[PDB]
C-alpha cells in the first residue's frame, strides 16, 4: 500500500532513503568513490584490479613455458617445407636452453605439423614484450600512455634458409651483413621506432649464420597494450594449433598426453582466453571511472535546502561510477576463479597446480628466461593468485562503501525521475 | 548459491559468542569469505575477512576483540567475539568477498545488562 508499512518491513530501506536526503551523506559517498577508484585504478599491490589483470598475463606467459619447448618448427619465410633450415629464437624457454630451436625440416608446417616461422616470429614477439614488461613492473590501470624498450634477437643457419633474407625487413638487397633499417610499427594504435639489424657471424671452427636483431623502442606498457599481446600468445598457438612431443622427468607431477596438437589443451586455452577477454573489460571500466568523477561537492541551490527531486542531476553519473567499480571488481574475482585450482579437476587441475603455478629456475625476478624454465610456469601464478586474493579481501570496506553508493544514486535516479 | 548464520544471541555487556556460517561449496571454495553487521539505523557494515589460505583481516572497530576462521572441508565460517560492548549489537551476516547477490537471513546478536 503505503510507504510506512514498506519501512516497516525493509529498514534499511528507510535508512537508505534518509541518507539520499542528505547532501552531507551524498558527499560522503562520494569522498569514497573517489577512494576507491584511487585504489583500483592508480594502486597496483592493493588493487584486485591490478593483480587480475597481472594473473591473467601470466597466465598465458606461462603456459608457453610450460610447452613451449615441445612445441615443433621449422620451415621457410614462405611458411612451407625446408631442406635444413635452424632458426632459433633467443631469451625462449627451450628444452635445457635460453632458445628454442625451430629445425624441424621437411614436414610441412601448418595444423598438426611444426609451426610456420612467420606464427612463431608473431608468438616470439609477444612474448618477449611481455617478458619485459613483467620484468620492469606493470603499471597502475590508470597509467596507459607508459612505454618500454624491448629488443631481441634470433639467428638463421643451414642452406636455403631465408627466414633472415633482408628484404623481410626492407634491408638493401645485400644488405645482410651490417645492414640496418628504422622504420614505425602501429601497436594497439601507438607509433613505435623500431630498429632492424643484421649481421652474418662466421664462427671459425662451424657453420655460418645470420643474426637479427629486433629494438622496439616506445612500446606500449598499458594494461590495454598488454592484454593485446598476451591475446596475441594464445590465440597464435591456438589457431596454428602446432604438433607438440613432451619430455617428462621420472617422477614428480607428469604430463598426459605425451604428445599432440596444442589446441588439443581446450580447457587451459579456453580458460586463458576467458581471463583475458574478463580482464579486458575489466580494463574498459577504467574511462568510465575516470568520465564520472565525484569530486564535485552537491548541495541545494541558493541557499535552499537539498532537494533530492529536483538537485540530482548528478545522480545519473554517480551510479555510473559506482556501478562501474563494482563491475571491476567483479570481473577481477572472475579471472581469479576460471584458474584457482581449488576449484578445478582432472587434468586440467593437474596442468595448474603441476606446472602452471610451479617454477623450476633458481625466487628469480619475474621475466626471467633460464635454461631450466621449460615445462614450468615461472609466471608467479601462485603468488599471483595469492594477492588477488589478498587484495580482495582488503577491499571489504571498500566494496560496502560502492553498494551503499550505487545505492544512494538509485534512489536519487528514482526521484529524479517523473 | 546458500548462506546461513548461526550462534547469536542476548549477552552481557564484556560477553563473548561464537557465530557460525554454513556456506555451500560453489560460494565458498577457493573464495575469500567474510563477517558483516547491520546496526539499528545504519547500513551494513564490513567487519571481517579471511583468505582461503586462512589470512584474517577486520574492520577498526572489532580488532583485537574478535577472530575470524574457516575451516575448508566442511565449507564453514566462524566468528569469535570477545569483549562485547553495545555498539556491537546488530544483525550479523556472511558472504564470500565479492558478495554473493542473495543475503542469508543473519544471525541477530544484542548486547545489554
Ligand atoms: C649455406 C650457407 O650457410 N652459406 C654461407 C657459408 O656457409 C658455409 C661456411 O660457413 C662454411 C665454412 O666453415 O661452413 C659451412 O658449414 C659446414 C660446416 O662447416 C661443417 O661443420 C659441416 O657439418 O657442414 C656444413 C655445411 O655443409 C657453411 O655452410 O658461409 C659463407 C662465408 O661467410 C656465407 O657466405 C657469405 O655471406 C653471404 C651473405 C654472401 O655475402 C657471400 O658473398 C659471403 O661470403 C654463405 O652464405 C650464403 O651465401 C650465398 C652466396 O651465394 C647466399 O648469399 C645465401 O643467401 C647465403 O646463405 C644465407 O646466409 C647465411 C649466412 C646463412 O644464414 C644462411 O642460412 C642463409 O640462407
Amino acid at each position: 500500500e503505503n510507504l510506512s508499512k514498506l519501512l516497516t518491513r525493509y529498514s534499511t530501506l528507510n535508512t537508505l532513503i534518509k541518507l539520499s536526503a542528505d547532501p552531507s551523506a551524498i558527499n560522503a559517498a562520494r569522498e569514497n568513490l573517489g577512494a576507491s577508484a584511487k585504489n583500483l585504478i592508480g594502486d597496483t599491490k592493493n588493487s584486485p584490479a591490478y593483480q587480475a589483470v597481472l594473473l591473467a598475463i601470466n597466465a598465458a606467459v606461462g603456459f608457453w613455458n610450460v610447452l613451449g619447448y615441445a612445441t615443433q618448427c621449422g620451415g621457410n619465410a614462405n611458411g612451407q617445407e625446408s631442406t635444413s633450415s635452424t632458426t632459433i629464437f633467443n631469451n625462449e624457454p627451450g628444452y635445457r636452453s635460453t632458445s628454442i630451436t625451430c629445425s624441424l625440416n621437411r614436414y610441412k608446417p601448418g595444423y598438426y605439423g611444426p609451426m610456420s616461422i612467420e606464427n612463431f616470429k608473431k608468438l616470439n614477439e609477444a612474448y618477449q614484450i611481455l617478458q619485459t614488461a613483467l620484468n620492469k613492473g606493470l603499471p597502475a590501470l590508470k597509467e596507459n600512455n607508459g612505454t618500454i624498450n624491448v629488443e631481441y634477437t634470433y639467428t638463421c643457419s643451414g642452406g636455403g634458409n631465408t627466414n633472415c633474407d633482408p628484404s623481410l625487413f626492407g634491408i638493401g638487397g645485400d644488405g645482410r651483413n651490417g645492414g640496418s633499417v628504422t622504420k614505425t610499427q602501429t601497436i594497439d594504435g601507438k607509433q613505435v621506432n623500431t630498429t632492424i639489424s643484421s649481421k652474418v657471424v662466421q664462427p671459425p671452427h662451424s657453420a655460418a649464420y645470420t643474426e637479427i636483431t629486433n629494438a622496439l623502442n616506445g612500446v606500449p606498457d598499458s594494461a590495454q597494450a598488454l592484454l593485446a599481446q598476451a591475446s596475441t600468445l594464445i590465440n597464435t598457438i591456438n589457431t596454428a594449433c602446432p604438433y607438440f612431443s613432451v619430455t617428462n622427468k621420472s617422477g614428480g607431477p607428469q604430463m598426459e598426453p605425451t604428445r599432440g596438437k596444442l589446441c588439443g589443451f581446450t580447457e587451459e586455452i579456453s580458460a586463458i582466453q576467458k581471463m583475458i577477454t574478463d580482464a579486458q573489460e575489466l580494463v574498459n571500466q577504467t574511462s568510465v571511472i575516470n568520465e564520472h568523477e565525484q569530486s564535485t561537492p552537491v548541495g541545494g541551490n541558493n541557499g535552499k535546502p537539498f532537494n533530492p527531486f529536483t538537485d540530482a542531476s548528478f545522480a545519473q553519473g554517480m551510479l555510473a561510477n559506482a556501478s562501474a567499480q563494482a563491475k571491476m571488481l567483479n570481473l577481477a574475482h572472475q579471472v581469479g576463479q576460471t584458474i584457482n585450482p581449488d576449484n578445478l579437476t582432472g587434468t586440467f587441475k593437474n596442468f595448474v597446480t603441476g606446472f602452471l603455478a610451479t617454477c623450476n629456475n633458481k625466487g628469480s625476478p619475474p621475466g626471467t628466461v633460464t635454461t631450466q624454465t621449460f615445462a614450468s610456469g615461472c609466471a608467479y601464478v601462485e603468488q599471483t593468485i595469492t594477492n588477488l586474493n589478498n587484495s580482495i579481501a582488503h577491499f571489504g570496506t571498500q566494496e560496502q562503501q560502492i553498494q551503499q553508493a550505487e545505492n544512494i544514486a538509485d534512489t536519487l535516479v528514482n526521484f529524479g525521475s517523473h | 548459491v546458500q548462506l546461513q548464520e548461526s550462534g547469536g544471541g542476548l549477552v552481557q555487556p564484556g560477553g563473548s559468542l561464537r557465530l557460525s556460517c554454513a556456506a555451500s561449496g560453489s560460494i565458498f571454495s577457493g573464495n575469500v569469505m567474510g563477517w558483516y553487521r547491520q546496526a539499528p539505523g545504519k547500513l551494513r557494515e564490513w567487519v571481517a575477512a579471511i583468505t582461503p589460505q586462512g589470512v584474517p583481516n577486520y574492520a577498526d572497530s572489532v580488532k583485537g576483540r574478535f577472530t575470524i576462521s574457516r575451516d575448508n572441508a566442511k565449507n564453514m565460517l566462524y566468528l569469535q567475539m570477545s569483549s562485547l560492548k553495545p555498539e556491537d549489537t546488530a544483525l550479523y551476516y556472511c558472504n564470500r568477498l565479492p558478495n554473493y547477490r542473495s543475503w542469508g537471513q543473519g544471525t541477530q546478536v544484542t548486547v545489554s545488562s
